[PDB]
């Protein structure tokens, strides 16, 4: 219906016999709007999004998916790289087009980074490649993420590696300009609250559970503990 | 034997192509074995050096500057600064400023083509690389994990106590994390750490940088990829365990320096503004406010 | 000798591999100095004394 | 240089035993061989 993802009861497990990682996850993800999961270290964030990918297994619970998953654009957490150019990880099995792949790069402002390199958008990229810079790896990951016309995007703490410019270009260009015309579902796994107020809908967990799930009218009465703590976190949350 | 000749002509050349080929990998071999090694010999006598080098944690840097090989662009230019025992440095600038070069400058892993780092009066460029590399502490951003135990990745060589790697592990917020663990300190760390979170990772590394206990710890944007909640209260746990320790802290999110004795802001590799952060923030102009407030 | 070479070879790289400066490890790809070890030795230690 | 690593690092003494011996072996076949061949006449 209006939802991209739902899970009624998931318990899921990394391993096969042993204890919930996950445990009563509850989430309504809606389609074209921004969802951000925020948490602790080691809370269920990218294991809830590996659990609605299929990628951990699953004690109980449903699963539902309303886009049978389809293809789900993922920037993971550790950037993983192509053997190939910057170019073929960038497009990444795609059609080139070159208005959009522009619009990418100025998104993730990567293109300083092609105007040096020996190579510029052709120099070989991870193993028998040039090394480049860890936020170097998390843009073209994220570049990746962006350019493809994929419905849902899932993005795992793309702004780890990132200083504040950058991940509030990012932020402004890549995710509330490029991701929000396409009216495209994406989940944001952060450690930033500041971007809160761009969020849609705000999953928050706490030792492999939803603590809260809702919008931030909803954290302002449903939770005061944990807005109270997120406005002494960041310095009235609309 | 002519018989032999028609069954080991064949054999003959056939096993000088394989050894053509066995020659090959010998020549691999070889070609690797003559990379080039750094000098860990060092110019000053042993002696020379005290038992605790870092007996306080004093820093001056005079005229640094550095870079990563010969014909290349410095990375810093014409560093200068001076970092009493006991102080806090926060360093902030743009990603590219040449701000983790200056972490590893300490350690002697880049070119420091001109310039010194003086720590307690003895040169570093003088000293043996192990030596050197030994009494200080380096946090980096991306975490670093081997296969084994937890007490195999916090203290390899075993030359701490449980107790000492139960304090580290208390400070870096995995003292409940490591003790919900069946194992305990025998817990097993996979390849990479993949059984961890990166966060988890990160703590981990964290709390391999307190078992070691030096005078000078330098923590090259250690907190980024903590949530902000467990990064204030180990900041505030690390200051207080290391409060006579020297912590020169690469700030990964601006508003952990606030509280920092001093603050080295980088401009693409040179220090534009050096002072305490309660005179930098009464400036309008300087761009260490800019920071803060943006 | 097979086993006197491929004893002091695997010695010899692996005490010149970690002296070698960070340079080299970032300039040289991993692939290239661990199928010294992986492949090349394993020839010197089985296949070049048979 | 790369390709004499092999020979450098078996040393002088046991490659120069090594082909010694074999040259020796094989030279001691062929006298057998020959005896054989003169004692069957
Ligand atoms: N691949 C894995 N195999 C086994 N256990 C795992 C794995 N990944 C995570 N865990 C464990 O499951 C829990 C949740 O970790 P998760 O991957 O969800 O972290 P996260 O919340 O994304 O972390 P952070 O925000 O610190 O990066 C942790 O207790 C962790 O030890
Ligand atoms: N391993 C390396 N080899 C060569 N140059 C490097 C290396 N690492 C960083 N640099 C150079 O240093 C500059 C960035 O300095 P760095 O200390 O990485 O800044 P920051 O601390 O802000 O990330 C870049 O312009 C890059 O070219
Ligand atoms: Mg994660
Ligand atoms: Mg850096």
């Amino acid at each position: 219906d209006n939802f991209c993802v739902q899970i009624i009861g998931g318990f899921f497990t990394w391993t096969p016999d042993g204890i919930p990682t996950l445990s009563n996850i509850t989430i309504r993800i809606p389609r074209g709007q921004l969802t951000m999961i925020v948490g602790q270290v080691g809370c269920g964030k990218s294991s809830l999004l590996l659990a609605t990918l299929g990628e951990m297994q699953k004690v109980s619970g449903a699963v539902f998916w309303n886009s049978s998953r389809g293809p789900v654009a993922y920037a993971s957490q550790k950037p993983w790289l192509l053997n190939a150019t910057v170019e073929e990880n960038i497009t990444f099995e795609s059609p080139f087009n070159k208005q959009r792949y522009k619009m990418v790069i100025e998104a993730c402002s990567l293109q300083p980074d092609i105007d040096i390199l020996p190579h510029g958008d052709q120099t070989q990229i991870g193993e028998r490649g040039i090394n480049l810079s860890g936020g170097q790896r998390q843009r073209i990951s994220v570049a990746r993420a962006l350019y493809q016309q994929t419905n849902v995007v899932f993005l795992d703490d793309p702004f780890s590696a990132l200083d504040v410019h950058l991940s509030d270009h990012l932020m402004q260009a890549g995710i509330l300009e490029l991701l929000r015309d396409d009216k495209r579902t994406v989940v944001l796994v952060t450690h930033k609250l500041q971007y809160l107020p761009h969020a849609d809908w705000i999953i928050a967990m706490k030792d492999g559970t939803i603590q809260r799930e809702g919008t931030l009218k909803d954290f302002q009465r449903s939770e005061c503990q944990l807005f109270e703590h997120w406005k002494t976190l960041m310095n009235e949350l609309e | 034997y002519a018989l032999m000749v028609s069954n080991y002509l064949n054999w003959m050349v056939r096993n000088l192509a394989d050894m053509e080929i066995q020659l090959g990998a010998v020549k691999r071999i070889h070609a690797l074995l003559k990379t080039e090694a750094e000098s860990y010999e060092g110019l000053l006598a042993p002696s020379l050096i005290p038992k605790n080098w870092p007996d306080q944690g004093k820093i001056q840097i005079q005229n640094l500057s550095v870079r990563y090989d010969s014909s290349l662009k410095p990375v810093l230019k014409h560093v200068n600064a001076l970092i009493s025992p006991g102080q806090k440095i926060g360093i902030c600038g743009r990603t590219g400023s040449g701000k983790s070069s200056f972490s590893l400058a300490f350690f002697r892993m880049v070119d420091m083509f001109e310039g010194r780092i003086i720590i307690d009066g003895i040169d570093i460029a003088k000293l043996p690389l192990h030596t050197l590399r030994s009494r200080l502490s380096i946090i980096l951003q991306d975490p670093v994990l081997f296969s084994g135990t937890i007490r195999f990745n916090l203290d390899p060589e075993k030359k701490c106590s449980d107790s000492t790697l139960w304090e580290a592990l208390e400070i870096a917020q995995l003292k409940l994390v490591v003790k919900a663990l069946p194992g305990g300190l025998d817990a097993i760390i996979t390849e990479g750490g993949e059984n961890f979170s990166q966060g988890q990772r990160q703590l981990f590394c964290l709390a391999r940088a307190f078992v070691r206990k030096t005078s000078i710890f330098i923590m090259d944007e250690a907190t980024a990829s903590i949530d902000m909640a467990t990064e204030n209260i180990l900041q505030k746990v690390v200051m207080t365990a290391f409060a006579d320790r020297t912590v020169v802290t690469i700030a990964h999110r601006v508003h952990t320096i606030l509280s920092a004795d001093l603050v080295m802001v980088l401009k693409r590799g040179a220090i534009l503004e050096f002072d305490k952060p309660e005179t930098l923030l009464s400036q309008k102009d300087s761009v260490f406010a800019s920071f803060v407030r943006a | 000798t097979g086993l006197k070479v491929a004893k002091r070879l695997h010695r010899s790289l692996l005490n010149r591999i970690i002296l070698a400066p960070m340079r080299f490890f970032e300039t040289t790809p991993l692939g290239s100095i661990l199928n010294r070890f992986s492949s090349d030795c394993n020839t010197i230690d089985q296949h070049i004394p048979s | 240089r790369a390709c004499t690593k092999y020979l450098s690092s078996a040393g002088i003494l046991l490659l120069s035993l090594l082909v010694f011996s074999q040259l020796l072996k094989h030279m001691v076949l062929v006298a057998i061989d020959y005896w054989l061949a003169k004692w069957t006449d």
